[PDB]
């Protein structure tokens, strides 16, 4: 049963602001590619190396069906940066400062209504 | 001298005084005033004042009086400066960018504009319809300035903080709703030897195939010929014209802003060494003929503008006031436009009005100053109804 | 609605440059002068300066020179206009067809670049290889002279020196070599370059830079024998040639600076240099030979020759005469006598070409005192300002119409005149003497005489029939005196001679091969000239014997033999006119009988019918027709000459009212002698000019009809010397005045100058309307500039007052701060002040509003009321302007101008008392002249030679939308318009009878053009624009320049095409083309009269329309 | 006698010697 709940407004108005007004979030607000960075492993290790510019496009497109589906693609963003971006490195370190801030506001993200 | 010229005009008949007009109005500079009624305050959506950055006039027929002030929260506003109605001065206001905007440009003679910011894109809006006409994705880093051709209304330029410069043509057809760069130059202003240094500061359009660019740390002005295409050009691009920095300090000096006259032969560059240099483009004299000093350009956020008749230069300063210089006589002290509590970040003279001048500062207040002569005004307030005044440096 | 028609009444006459060469042919010199656009070529001849052609180009001609390329006999002409268009012109003549062909036309305007401060400079290589143009700052345009460059494909060279003050060519160099003087922060320097077209750049140059003085004006190119360059400037004349730097500082050139120059000797041994004050200096080059072949220069000399007009052009034609061209004065043909004279000056003038000059103001007055209008302008400037009067037209009582001698003429028969007698003396030329001779009767004095047939002339004498002639030699038919009745209301014609000898008379037509008995029936109506006037010289038959009688004026046409009886309608008409006038073009004959008793019959004679006509009811006195004839060309018409002044133009059946040039016409007609074209037969070029020299520059002029006086503001410039305070320079009209007065404002009392300073003193002069002599010259205070004048009636005061606004001006301050509004009354002889009304500001222009007065103080529009105690009291104020320069009024509307702001129409509020802002224009214009045409249309004239008209649109909503006025119509006049006025040269009433002149407005410009602006209808405007476009398509331009490109609006930033403005010379060029060209045009035109009927495009139907349009011209 | 005004260059004499 698809419906609108104040938490998707949270992640759609001001939690999305904190995603967008996020320091160290610079190379991700642009949807990631492979040819521009000359990294072919991104598309060969994972079938769909999605970034959160794409989830921005899809939430303004209202493609997402469930709040479980939304948090699942968000933790899929998590999982993508965990599986391709090598752990124990500077890159996963700035992605993990990102992860710390998202952990803080998923603590801030409440239940429905 | 102004009255002498006026009196001698009928007997002699049209005498050229160097610039693009007659009647050398030097004696009315200390008459520019801004009442508290005409001043505008920028209020944020959460209640905190937001300092505007980027506020220019327009060129559309019958609607030249509208302003293009944009604050740092992405709330782009379009005002009206001519009529005295005092109710709902903000004609239009909407959200164009989710990040902080940096620069605004308008297509000449039309109700459309281009908004630039750190969204890695440039938005092409039609303000008569208020719809997102075009998107200009393709910048690797943030944007800094966008300019339109005076003669051409279909192609324009965009420069990014990545150190890239591409011209977008509106005639070209987008493939998926996103515009594609017709011609791209990478590393236009790179240090002579990816960072804060590799960034073009101002890119301005001279004629239908020439571009004038200035970056951050190179300190030089590079003029490219757009007829010579830069499709692949797999090397460091060469400059058709180069203008070196005539300074003394060895620091990473740069050019905060650049402006051109009504013709295109004189170029005014406001450097960050508290100087404004004027260069000739028609001639081959790379050395600056004249300089101006007195304003402090400590911050890269300060712009400058020229009078509609190309006689006086107005610019920002760190003295919390705007500065006005006379082009023909740089040796004279300037005129200071006091009233602003904080740093002034952009000034725009109306291209079709010598009277109205819009100053948008870091004090979160935009002030539209108009000429105020006839000191024998009607009573009802001398200093209470005044938030700004003109003074000569002494 | 605002659809305006603008036409040029008088061509501009301000010389902008001169050339001399073999343009028309390789055997005669020429003088080519282009005033503003009109280009006239004069062929130098013994008789004087005979014109050969004038042309009208679509552009302000700015660069003019003559160049002779190899392979061409006559030198071509290069013309560059103010719209950046280059043309190469060649004079082509084939027997009689004179035309100028454009061998190469092009546009050389650049999209980028700053226009130069000096203007535009054109230079030619001495060997005629390329054309150099100093168009924009920092660029140098070069045009090759190769014949394949018909489209003028030039190239621009970039030079390091930006502020170039002058550029010229050198001499004697194998390669093209130029030299220029330029200004830099280090000073003024002169540098030479070797321009080469192969590399398209600039070389090193022959000689190095030399530091010239700070006031180097322009460079002179010395020819081959000496070479080098000459630099003339204030207090310096220098000659630079390689290692030669011969410079002097003459003590005579210190007074002013040289403007124009010319070279006299072809080898360069003599030069003429102009001056700002009119002095014509001469420069001498002293040469000497060293060893063999080498010739060098000894020394330079300067010499003062005399005083001339304000010199902007100098040219040496031939035989020691000089064409002194002027911009602010009349042009001169001065003669350089070898020997001097008293008040020693070798300059003596020969001819003076009139120039209207910088017309500042103008006004319409009525010297005739009838109700029509004649123009009067304050022409001229500096020392040669005058009071030239423009009028419309074309005790010496009695003429000689007897052109008996085919060529000798002069006076052969003294036909002298009194009541009913005959004075006919035999004369030898114009020698007339009161030496009465007893051989011929001299107590008698003649009205008219005639010849009969086969030269059997009649010696009319009461004593005896003594025919002093060889042809008749008989006593046959002497004009007898049956009752001592000489010519007393009597006359005779020549083809037939009908007399009334007594009452019973055998028809006196008894002459060789002239026998008739027709006037044999007893005539009871003894007419002065009882006869018929044939349709040419037809005789022997009866082609048209129907003439009619005017005693009763009946529809029946009474032939001479009948003399029937009708109703007794002997009206009161007995006053005699002058003449009825043979005047038509080729074949049309009409009978405009002078039936001034009532229902003036301007018959369009249908010969067969002659039924009625277009009757203009002019209710005048008792003036019937009187038959009279003078013949000048192939003309057959007559002329209604009723009592109250009526002077007409030749038309089909309609009439206009104008002026004849003679001020009194009882029995008058001028000569046909073609001896003196400069001094015509104009007793007192369609517009006539009367010049009254004031010898000082006037500013504003107004007229008063109660005292019949002209009040003129004038400025006299005098050198201020410490010995005596201030000393005059030349005796002007203010000093040579019948009276004098000095202002004295005690309350308004509030520096020192040097012995070399100058003071401009402003005076008000009162001039009589009849003798035009100065009566009173009121002199203002020191440092007092007067900028306004109005004669007006204020409030309930029966008196009329001269109100003058003036302000203090000091060299230190830039804007005046204190002024005054002084009121004068002219009772008799002396001007008496009434009020002072000191005002802190600067008065600009004052107009009587509604019985009160309005002022134009800086940034202040004030209303002053003339109270009973004779002082001005402020009523209301309006401060929403920068400063109001030019102001016009109409009813309750006050059109307020601004030097950089726009039209600022204000409305007076009678109930409230203060002004209100109905609407304001919101565009940058740089205004120069303001006028209000109608209740809606507001017209303006700009500082960049532009015209526009805006409207207060009433279709806007009840909001700020109506606060805006949009520029409805735009136009590029190409001239600096200075003054607007209301009136016309045509009789100013009854112009609403379907005539296309809905409001006539004069404008006068700086270059000296009088122009007419009027309004039309919508269908009229649409048809007229369509026909104008068709004619522009059909006709060929003089220099391959587009009419729409030239007339389009062109400011520094806007180039929108001209809309809503019908042009004037293009519309009137329709009458100056051949009949096949009339057929080429109007081939498929509509010619809509009503809605959709009568679409035939008849050429004559458009000719009539163009004639009606040019009636107001 | 004075050289500054002497022997001006002339065409055929019947050029400016009438009227
Ligand atoms: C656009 C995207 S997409 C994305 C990344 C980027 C940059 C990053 C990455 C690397 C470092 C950082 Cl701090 C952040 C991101 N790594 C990749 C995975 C990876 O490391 N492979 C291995 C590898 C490859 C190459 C190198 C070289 N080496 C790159 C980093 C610096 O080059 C620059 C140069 C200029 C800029 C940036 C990086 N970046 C910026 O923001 C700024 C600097 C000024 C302001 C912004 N800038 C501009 O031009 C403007 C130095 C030189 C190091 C390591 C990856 N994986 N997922 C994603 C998504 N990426």
């Amino acid at each position: 049963p698809k419906r609108q709940t104040n938490q998707l407004q949270y992640l759609l108005r001001v939690v999305l602001k904190t995603l967008w007004k996020h320091q160290f979030a610079w190379p991700f607000q642009q949807p990631v590619d492979a040819v521009k960075l000359n990294l072919p492993d991104y598309y060969k290790i994972i079938k769909t190396p999605m970034d959160m510019g794409t989830i921005k496009k899809r939430l303004e497109n209202n493609y997402y069906w469930n709040a479980q589906e939304c948090i699942q693609d968000f933790n899929t963003m998590f999982t993508n940066c965990y599986i391709y971006n090598k752990p124990g490195d500077d890159i996963v370190l700035m992605a993990e400062a990102l992860e710390k801030l998202f952990l803080q506001k998923i603590n801030e993200l409440p239940t429905e209504e | 001298m102004l009255f002498n010229s006026v009196l001698r005009q009928p007997q002699l008949g049209v005498l050229r005084n160097g610039w693009s007009s007659q009647y050398p109005l030097q004696s009315l500079l200390t008459g520019y005033q801004c009442s508290g009624n005409d001043e505008h305050t920028s209020y944020g959506e959460t209640g905190v004042p937001v300092p505007p950055f980027g506020c220019t006039f327009s060129s559309a027929p019958n609607m030249e009086h509208v302003l293009a002030v944009a604050n740092e929260e992405g709330f782009v506003r379009l005002y009206n400066t001519e009529s005295q109605s005092f109710r709902k001065k903000c004609f239009k206001e909407w959200m164009a960018h989710w990040n902080a905007v940096f620069d605004l440009a308008w297509v000449p003679g039309e109700l459309k504009l281009v908004t630039a910011a750190g969204d890695q894109t440039a938005k092409f809006w039609d303000v008569k319809a208020g719809e997102l006409i075009g998107t200009c994705k393709g910048h690797q880093c943030s944007l800094k300035s966008v300019a339109f051709s005076k003669f051409e209304k279909a192609v324009f330029c965009t420069g990014g903080r990545d150190g890239n410069i591409m011209v977008w043509d509106t005639r070209c057809n987008k493939k998926d709703g996103f515009y594609r760069q017709v011609n791209q130059i990478s590393g236009a202003h790179n240090t002579s030897d990816v960072d804060f240094q590799q960034s073009v500061t101002v890119v301005l359009f001279q004629d239908e195939n020439t571009l004038v660019s200035a970056g951050a740390v190179d300190g030089i002005i590079k003029v490219w010929d757009l007829r010579k295409n830069y499709t692949a050009y797999r090397q460091e691009p060469i400059a058709s014209k180069s203008f070196l920095y005539p300074g003394s300090s060895t620091r990473k000096l740069g050019y905060s802003s650049l402006i051109l006259d009504s013709t295109g032969s004189t170029l005014f560059a406001n450097c960050t060494d508290d100087n404004i240099y004027m260069f000739n483009m028609t001639g081959l004299k790379t050395s600056p003929v004249a300089i101006f000093n007195g304003h402090q350009n400590s911050t890269f956020y300060v712009k400058s503008s020229l009078s509609p008749d190309d006689q006086f230069l107005v610019s920002g300063s760190s003295d919390e006031a705007a500065y006005i210089w006379k082009v023909s006589t740089p040796w004279q002290p300037p005129t200071v436009l006091l009233g602003h509590s904080q740093e002034v970040t952009s000034v725009c003279w109306c291209p079709s009005d010598f009277t109205k001048i819009a100053t948008c500062s870091d004090d979160n207040t935009l002030k539209i100053w108009r000429l105020n002569r006839g000191l024998e005004e009607k009573p009802g307030g001398d200093k209470l109804s005044t938030v700004g005044w003109a003074s000569q440096k002494k | 609605m605002s659809y305006n028609y603008v036409v040029t009444a008088q061509k501009p006459t301000a010389v902008n440059g001169c050339v001399t060469g073999h343009f028309t042919s390789a055997e005669d010199l020429n003088l080519l002068i282009a005033k503003n656009t009109r280009l006239e070529i004069y062929v130098v001849t013994a008789e004087g300066l005979r014109p050969v052609k004038e042309v009208g180009m679509y552009g302000k001609i700015a660069v003019m020179e003559l160049f002779r390329p190899k392979g061409e006999s006559k030198d071509l002409l290069f013309i560059l206009t103010a719209k950046y268009n280059a043309c190469i012109l060649e004079y082509k003549q084939s027997g009689e067809s004179i035309d100028i062909i454009t061998r190469a036309h092009g546009n050389v305007q650049d999209r980028i670049g700053r226009p130069s401060e000096t203007g535009i400079i054109g230079i030619i290589d001495p060997e005629c290889r390329m054309i150099g143009l100093r168009l924009y700052d920092g660029l140098f345009k070069v045009i090759p002279l190769d014949r394949d460059n018909k489209e003028l494909k030039a190239f621009n060279i970039r030079l390091e020196e930006l502020h170039v003050i002058d550029v010229k060519f050198l001499y004697g160099c194998q390669a093209p070599t130029i030299c220029f003087v330029y200004q830099d922060p280090q000073g003024r320097h002169v540098k030479t370059y070797e321009v080469s077209l192969r590399e398209k750049e600039f070389n090193k140059g022959p000689w190095k830079q030399e530091n010239v003085e700070a006031e180097a004006s322009m460079v002179i190119a010395v020819p081959e024998p000496f070479g080098g360059a000459i630099i003339i400037g204030q207090e310096s004349i220098t000659y630079h040639n390689g290692d030669k730097y011969l410079a002097i500082a003459p003590p005579i050139i210190k007074q002013s600076t040289i403007v124009c120059h010319n070279r006299v000797d072809p080898n360069g041994s003599r030069y003429l240099l102009g001056d700002m004050e009119g002095r014509l200096f001469m420069l001498l080059l002293e040469k000497e030979e060293q060893m063999d072949g080498t010739v060098t220069l000894k020394d330079l000399r300067v010499e003062l020759l005399g005083e001339t007009s304000i010199a902007e052009c100098l040219t040496y034609l031939d035989n020691g005469v000089v064409f002194v061209g002027s911009r602010l004065g009349d042009s001169q043909l001065v003669k350089l006598n070898v020997d001097s004279n008293e008040q020693g000056s070798y300059v003596v003038a020969m001819e003076t070409f009139t120039n209207l000059g910088p017309i500042v103001d103008m006004c319409v007055v009525d010297l005739e005192r009838q109700g029509q209008g004649q123009l009067v302008t304050c022409s001229g400037a500096f020392k040669e300002g005058s009071l030239r009067i423009i009028r419309n037209g074309i005790g010496i009582k009695g003429l000689w119409p007897l052109r008996s001698d085919p060529n000798r003429e002069t006076d052969d028969t003294l036909v002298l005149s009194f009541v009913g007698q005959t004075r006919v003396l035999m004369l030898n030329g114009e020698e007339v003497e009161e030496t009465e001779l007893m051989g011929f009767v001299d107590d008698q004095q003649t009205f008219f005489c005639g010849n009969v047939a086969h030269q059997q002339l009649i010696q009319i004498t009461s004593a005896s029939v003594r025919l002093v002639s060889q042809e008749p030699k008989a006593l046959v038919s002497e004009w007898k005196e049956p009752q001592a009745k000489n010519i007393s209301v009597a006359s005779c014609n020549s083809s037939q001679v009908v007399v009334a000898v007594g009452r019973a008379l055998y028809y006196l037509q008894i002459h060789p091969q002239e026998l008739r008995q027709i006037s044999h029936t007893e005539m009871e109506h003894e007419v002065a000239c009882l006869d018929i006037t044939p349709l040419g010289d037809s005789n022997g038959l009866s082609p048209l014997c129907a003439i009619g009688l005017w005693t009763d004026i009946s529809a029946r046409i009474l032939k001479l033999p009948s003399f029937e009886l009708l109703h007794k309608e002997m009206l009161g008409g007995e006053i005699i006119p002058r003449s009825i006038l043979m005047t038509t073009f080729e074949s049309s004959h009409y009978l405009l009988c002078a039936l001034g008793d009532g229902a003036l019959f301007y018959f369009g004679l249908n010969i067969e019918t002659g039924l009625l006509s277009d009757r203009k009811k002019v209710t005048l006195g008792t003036q019937p027709t009187v038959l009279r004839t003078f013949r000048s060309l192939s003309t057959t018409n007559v002329f209604a000459c009723s009592d109250r002044p009526t002077v007409i133009y030749s038309s089909n059946h309609k009439l206009v009212f104008s002026n004849v040039n003679l001020k009194e016409v009882n029995y008058m007609c001028p000569l046909n002698s073609d001896g003196y074209p400069d001094s015509l037969a104009l007793a007192n070029q369609k517009l006539h000019i009367r010049t009254v020299p004031l010898y000082e520059s006037p500013r504003k002029i107004c007229y008063q009809e109660v005292s019949q006086c002209f009040g003129v503001l004038s400025s006299r410039i005098e050198v201020q010397d410490t010995s005596g305070g201030t000393t005059a320079l030349r005796p002007s009209a203010s000093t040579q005045a019948l009276s004098s007065s000095v202002s004295s404002s005690k309350l308004f009392s509030s520096h020192e100058t040097s012995f070399g300073e100058e003071v401009e003193v402003h005076n008000l002069l009162i001039i009589d309307q009849h003798t035009f002599e100065v009566l009173h010259a009121h002199q203002f205070l020191q440092n007092e500039y007067a900028l306004s004048l109005v004669s007006c009636k204020l409030g309930k005061d029966p008196n009329t007052y001269f109100i003058v606004g003036t302000a203090m001006v000091y060299p230190e301050e830039a804007e005046p701060k204190q002024g005054r509004i002084v009121v004068f009354q002219y009772s008799d002889g002396k001007l008496q002040t009434v009020a002072e009304k000191e005002v802190k500001g600067a008065v600009y222009s004052m107009v009587e509003f509604n019985g009160k007065l309005l002022a134009s103080i800086n940034s202040t529009v004030r209303l002053y009321e003339w109270t009973t105690e004779k002082e001005l009291r402020t009523e209301c104020n309006h401060y929403n302007n920068i400063m109001a320069l030019y102001l016009k009024t109409k009813g309750d509307f006050i059109l307020v101008g601004d030097l950089m702001r726009s039209v600022l129409l204000l409305a007076y509020k009678p109930m409230e008392g203060n002004f209100e802002e109905i609407a304001r224009d919101f565009n940058p214009n740089w205004m120069s002249a303001v006028e209000i045409l109608d209740d809606d249309n507001f017209l303006g004239a700009e500082n960049a030679f532009n015209l526009f008209v805006c409207q207060k649109d009433s279709a806007a909503t009840t909001d700020e939308e109506r606060q805006h006025l949009q520029e409805v119509g735009l136009f590029h006049l190409g001239e600096f318009v200075n003054v607007f006025c209301h009136g016309s040269l045509v009789m100013q009433n009854l112009g609403e009878t379907s005539t296309p002149t809905q409001g006539s407005v004069l404008f006068g410009t700086v270059n000296g053009m009088i122009g007419l602006v009027t309004s039309l209808s919508e269908s009229w405007y649409n048809l007229l624009l369509d026909m104008q476009n068709r004619l522009n398509k059909v006709i060929k331009s003089v220099g391959k320049i587009e009419h729409s490109f030239w007339r389009s609006f062109h400011t520094e930033r806007k180039t929108e095409p001209a809309t809503g403005f019908i042009d004037g010379d293009l519309i009137e060029s329709f009458l100056d083309i051949s009949r096949p060209k009339m057929q080429e045009v109007v081939a498929n035109l509509q010619y809509d009269d009503g809605s959709g009927m009568k679409r035939e495009a008849t050429a004559d139907d458009l000719i009539k329309v163009v004639e009606e349009l040019t009636r107001i011209h | 006698m004075a050289d500054f005004l002497k022997g001006l260059p002339v065409y055929n004499k019947s050029n400016f010697s009438r009227f």
